[PDB]
């Protein structure tokens, strides 16, 4: 087995929370239904993260797939929620391999970072 | 054409400055449009024109300069 792609991504909270105060449906563009029925259920602080999170991480996967995000794969192919423990796991996306990725995050920035492995 | 414009007015905004003048400017390479303003400009054009570009339509390689931008707008119009 062997690395395929890498992807990591460093996103400006601010930024985000700019794009929601405008009132443009960022929300419906970058998150599947299921992550959007997440996104619904927070207050204002921890909505920003989350969308800022899976942009990020959707990012940082279409890296490590290869093309960035576009006709190759768009935020609708890739999916991620979280463990009842909180863990974050791909739960679809478009590649045939492992898929790992990690999240972490300050109050103004967020980090993902993904690895997929070719069998 | 009014949609001309404001393709151009939107990437005035996004990026912080006048491209008319610079039509085949690479926005990414440059620095002045990133992802995120990629997707903010797929916002833009569906609430200021109704254009809906999805994801599946936009490669970035032939939306990268404001050129480009305009004549794949003003094909989907
Ligand atoms: P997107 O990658 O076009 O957005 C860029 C970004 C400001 C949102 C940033 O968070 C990022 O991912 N930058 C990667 C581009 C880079 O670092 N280039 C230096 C190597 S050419």
């Amino acid at each position: 087995m062997v690395i395929y792609g890498t992807g990591i991504d460093l996103t400006e909270l601010s930024r985000i929370e700019a794009i929601l105060a405008k009132g443009l449906r960022l929300p419906e563009k970058i998150l599947t239904p299921a992550e959007l029925a997440v996104f619904s259920r927070y207050p204002v602080k921890r909505q920003i993260e989350f969308m800022a999170g899976r942009f990020s991480a959707k990012e940082a996967y279409s890296k490590a797939y290869g093309t960035g995000i576009g006709a190759a794969v768009g935020f609708q192919d890739i999916e991620i929620l979280d463990n009842a423990q909180g863990k974050p796991e791909v739960t679809r996306h478009p590649f045939d391999g492992p898929a790992w990725i990690s999240i972490s995050h300050t109050d103004t920035l967020v980090m993902t970072q993904v690895i997929l492995e070719r069998g | 054409d009014d949609t001309k414009a404001t393709v151009l007015s939107i990437l005035a905004d996004l990026t912080g400055e006048d491209v008319s003048s610079n039509m085949d400017v690479n926005l990414f390479d440059e620095g002045i449009l990133d992802s995120m303003g990629s997707v903010q400009l797929l916002l833009e054009l569906q609430n200021q024109l109704g254009i809906e570009v999805p994801v599946s339509e936009f490669q970035r390689s032939e939306w990268d300069t404001p050129a480009k931008i305009v004549a794949k707008v003003e094909n989907l119009q």
